């Protein structure tokens, strides 16, 4: 004898933004944003080379301790803040370029 | 090209006891061109070249460490999957990676406007099956069921922009994968933080309206399919002025309903 | 949230199996997807959350009922008609949540271990174990016939070899009975020396056969 | 609305990606779901609305598509991968739940021919009233194997019973068992009886035949 | 090289956008003019003819 | 005795793209990106 048209709710929904409104509460959101990681460079699909005590440029002039970078090939070389030279005092004048 | 430099004799602060120095230089020589040297001392001579290839390949500083695994997105804070849009991790990315945004956090609305029954606009917790329904209260006693054509129709287009918004569809893609001064990288985060706050804000009025509407058209449908046989009672309730049995009812959700059959039965009881 | 099915095992065509699927303690909507042997998924039937809704396919349209006891926290496949196209393995399932709400109809989240029926109306026969012979590098196997119902377990030399061993998946004969073969490999030499048995081993119809090979 | 899924099987290598195709009949709005299934278990849920990942599923399953072309991508495929895999669709409104014909992820492997072995009926079983002929096609790559019977140079039908093996543990290899059904008279009648393979491990179509003396 | 890039990387965006806001409208647009020449027509008959 | 109320259709039309749909066939459509050229410079109105 009495029919009633509803919809759904939830106890504490989400605060959205729109044109109109910038505190507005929906049922269900969904996030655009990526603030999380892992804390890890993963290997796999990009060749990385970890420079480790070695600085790219102390690869290329061939410092001792960057021997074993030789011929070597990259997608990406991870530079190191700990890496140091132990060779002849040097200075480049553009190094950046 | 020409590269002339003169060595300086001087004495500068020791670094390894050291107080000489080398300055590196380099020079590119084209296929068709000769490499000159000239030179009467102190020359670090080459022992030969390097090859030197086109892009694609980059360096990072980093102390994040290597790990066995496979991620097309790389920060300096370890890699990121790439499924949303955007990201607020790092401004410095390798891979095919999500725009760097200054917002931390960008809802997406995936549902309607929460309005709960704790405080047409009739919020029901109980509802769980659909977004939209109905709730009855007849001789068989009480009832509630949900109109999926409502819900699907609010479902389908979330789908469509959700899809779109997040890539995984089959493009050249609404928000393109950045690939890769410090004045034009801020102004380039300042524009683009700007386009991820009004996409959403776009996307989600739109979603707000698209589901508001839903719930109108689906109370509108009840209203043209009752018509005399029921009054607007005040809310969003209906009273229909004859008895319905748990099949009456059935028909008015199920769209088979017609106001001829209870025709006289509600021309009755209203005028009393 | 755990689901455990019952009610399986051989059925002969006229009698009505129930198909019982059970929870952990409130309630969702549940749907039942089968798996005919060798085949791929087939969605049968689906019950409301409440129970006032119920969809069942074309194939299974007038033979399948479905019903649910909330108090006992079970939903019933009430399977009548029969037709032997409905040898198959039955899982219950549990519909996932799209955007925050529970539609009876989307994707599956939850599972039932599943329970195998097997419309056949057929005589729980044994097997009947003939050797294949191995020929003048190098075969030898075993033929058992005609048996009802399904397994039955083959060992070599009661296993002792195990490495060349190769035992064929059951085939529905015509007969409405299942065969099978189960077949070894080594030197054309050492068969003069070493011989071998296929231990053949029915459960139901019980009996554990011995057969030797012998060159012709 | 009906699911088409290609290719029927996927030879896949680990390490390789897997690229696994669903066609529906008609545009079904990104609500397709993509399931797993291991020999014995039941179906486990990886994908749902077309790209959104079920919960705990490795990041290396990515669901996409769009129109009628849906995709499942297997970035980088490890040796727990190789199964069956399932595209489903379900729709509220216009009520439907459909399942795709479904896909094998089998292990590549170099062409490796049959072992062609052909055992004549026992004498147990010719006192019986029926003789049964087998053949065996031991250990070949691929699946993809044609027997034929002919009973004195003459192809039968509808009288043979092909049954297949597993990918094998070691080699991941294929064993298949092709057996002819005949009665005592019929068996009586005929002298010859060949058994036809055809691979693409083999230069041709190799034969196995027997004779009753 | 970097400012030509990152220009026609947000010149893009706003390219894709903008056609898709567009054609939301339009597609909006002519869905609307045909259910209300429906609904017209539904008013005017009234009582006198069914769905 | 019976009305009935449809629109315009054409056998193949234009695919285009919306906020909720990244493929939708539409009757007619325009183009907004210059693909093409003569293969020449105008002297006019430039020196
Ligand atoms: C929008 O709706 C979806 C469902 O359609 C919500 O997803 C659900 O989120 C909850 C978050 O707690 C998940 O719960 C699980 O709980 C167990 C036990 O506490 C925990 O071990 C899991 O890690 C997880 O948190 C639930 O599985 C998930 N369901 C799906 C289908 O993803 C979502 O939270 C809603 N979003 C908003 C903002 O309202
Ligand atoms: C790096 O140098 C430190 C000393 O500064 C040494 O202890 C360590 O073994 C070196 N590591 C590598 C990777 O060469
Ligand atoms: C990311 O990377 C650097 C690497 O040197 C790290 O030190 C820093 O804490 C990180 N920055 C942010 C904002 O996450
Ligand atoms: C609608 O109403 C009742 C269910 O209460 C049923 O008899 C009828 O067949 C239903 N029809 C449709 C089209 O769902």
């Amino acid at each position: 004898a009495t029919l009633c048209l509803g919809h759904h709710a939830v106890p504490n929904g989400t605060i959205v933004k729109t044109i109109t409104n910038d505190q507005i509460e929906v049922t269900n959101a969904t996030e655009l944003v990526q603030s999380s990681s892992t804390g890890e460079i993963c290997d796999s699909p990009h060749q990385i080379l970890d420079g480790k005590n070695c600085t790219l440029i102390d690869a290329l002039l061939g410092d001792p301790q960057c021997d074993g970078f030789q011929n070597k090939k990259w997608d990406l070389f991870v530079e190191r803040s700990k890496a140091y030279s132990n060779c002849y005092p040097y200075d480049v004048p553009d190094y950046a370029s | 090209s020409q590269q002339t430099v003169s060595p300086n004799i001087g004495s500068r602060p020791r670094v390894r006891n050291i107080p000489s120095r080398i300055s590196i230089y380099w020079t590119i020589v084209k296929p068709g061109d000769i490499l000159l040297i000239n030179s009467t001392g102190n020359l670090i001579a080459p022992r030969g070249y390097f090859k030197i290839r086109s892009g694609k390949s980059s360096i990072m500083r980093s102390d994040a460490p290597i790990g066995k695994c496979n991620s097309e997105c790389i920060t300096p804070n370890g890699s990121i999957p790439n499924d949303k849009p955007f990201q607020n991790v790092n401004r410095i990315t390798y891979g095919a990676c999500p725009r760097y945004v200054k917002q931390n956090t960008l809802k997406l609305a995936t549902g309607m406007r929460n309005v709960p029954e704790k405080q047409i606009e009739n919020g029901w917790e109980g509802m769980v099956d659909g977004w939209y329904g109905f709730r009855h209260q007849n001789s068989e006693g009480r009832g509630q069921a949900a109109d999926l054509k409502s819900t699907q129709a609010a479902i389908d287009q979330i789908n469509g922009k959700l899809n779109r918004l997040i890539g995984k569809t089959n493009e050249k893609f609404h928000q393109i994968e950045k690939e890769f001064e410090k004045y034009v990288e801020d102004t380039k985060i300042d524009l683009w933080s700007y386009n991820a706050e009004l996409l959403v804000a776009l996307e989600n009025q739109h979603t707000i309206d698209l589901t508001d509407s839903e719930m109108n058209k689906l109370f509108e449908k009840t209203k043209k399919q009752l018509r005399e046989n029921a009054e607007d009672m005040g809310n969003g309730c209906f009273k229909i002025y004859h008895k319905c049995d748990n099949a009456c009812i059935g028909s008015i959700r199920n769209g088979t309903y017609d106001h001829d059959v209870y025709r006289d039965e509600a021309l009755n009881n209203r005028f009393q | 949230v755990q689901l455990v099915e019952s009610g399986g095992g051989v059925v002969q065509p006229g009698k009505s199996p129930r198909l019982s699927c059970a929870a952990s303690g409130s309630s969702y909507a549940v749907h039942w997807v089968r798996q005919a042997p060798g085949k791929g998924l087939e969605w049968v039937t689906l019950i409301s959350y409440d129970g006032a809704n119920q969809y069942y396919a074309d194939s299974v349209k007038g033979r399948f009922t479905i019903s649910r006891d909330n108090s006992k926290n079970t939903v019933y496949l009430q399977m009548n008609s029969l037709r032997p196209e409905d040898t198959a393995v039955y899982y219950c399932a549990v519909p996932g949540p799209v955007f925050g709400i529970f539609p009876p109809w989307s994707y599956f989240d939850n599972w039932g271990q599943g329970i195998l029926v097997t419309v056949s109306s057929a005589s729980t026969k044994g097997p009947s174990v003939f050797p294949l012979a191995p020929s003048s590098t190098a075969a030898l196997g075993c033929l058992v016939k005609d048996y009802f119902p399904e397994p039955v377990t083959v060992s070599w030399n009661s296993g002792a070899l195990t490495s060349g061993v190769h035992t064929f998946p059951a085939v529905l004969q015509s007969s409405g009975l299942y065969s099978l073969s189960s077949v070894v490999t080594v030197p054309s030499s050492s068969l003069g020396t070493q011989t071998y048995i296929c231990n053949v081993n029915h459960k139901p119809s019980n009996t554990k056969v011995d057969k030797k090979v012998e060159p012709k | 609305i009906v699911l088409t899924q290609s290719p029927a099987t996927l030879s896949v290598s680990p390490g390789e990606r897997a690229t696994l195709s669903c066609r529906a009949s008609q545009v079904i709005s990104h609500n397709l779901a993509w399931y797993q299934q291991k020999p014995g278990q039941a179906p486990r849920l990886l994908i749902y609305g077309a790209s959104t990942r079920a919960s705990g599923i490795p990041a290396r399953f990515s669901g996409s598509g769009s129109g009628t072309d849906y995709t499942l991508t297997i970035t980088s495929l490890q040796p727990e991968d190789f199964a069956v895999y399932y595209c489903q669709h379900y729709s509220n409104w216009p009520p439907r739940l459909t399942f795709g014909g479904g896909t094998k992820v089998e292990i590549k492997r170099t062409v490796a021919a049959p072992s062609v072995f052909i055992f004549p009926p026992s004498d147990e079983q010719l006192k019986s009233g029926t003789a049964s002929v087998v053949c065996l096609l031991n250990n070949f790559y691929p699946r993809e194997a044609k027997v034929q019977w002919k009973v004195d140079n003459a192809l039968q039908s509808g009288n043979s019973q092909e049954s297949v093996t597993e990918q094998d543990s070691k080699d991941s290899t294929y064993s298949l068992s092709s057996t002819l059904t005949l009665s005592k008279a019929d068996y009586e009648k005929h002298k010859v009886y060949a058994c036809e393979v055809t691979h693409q491990g083999l230069s041709s179509p190799v034969t196995k035949s027997f004779n009753r003396g």
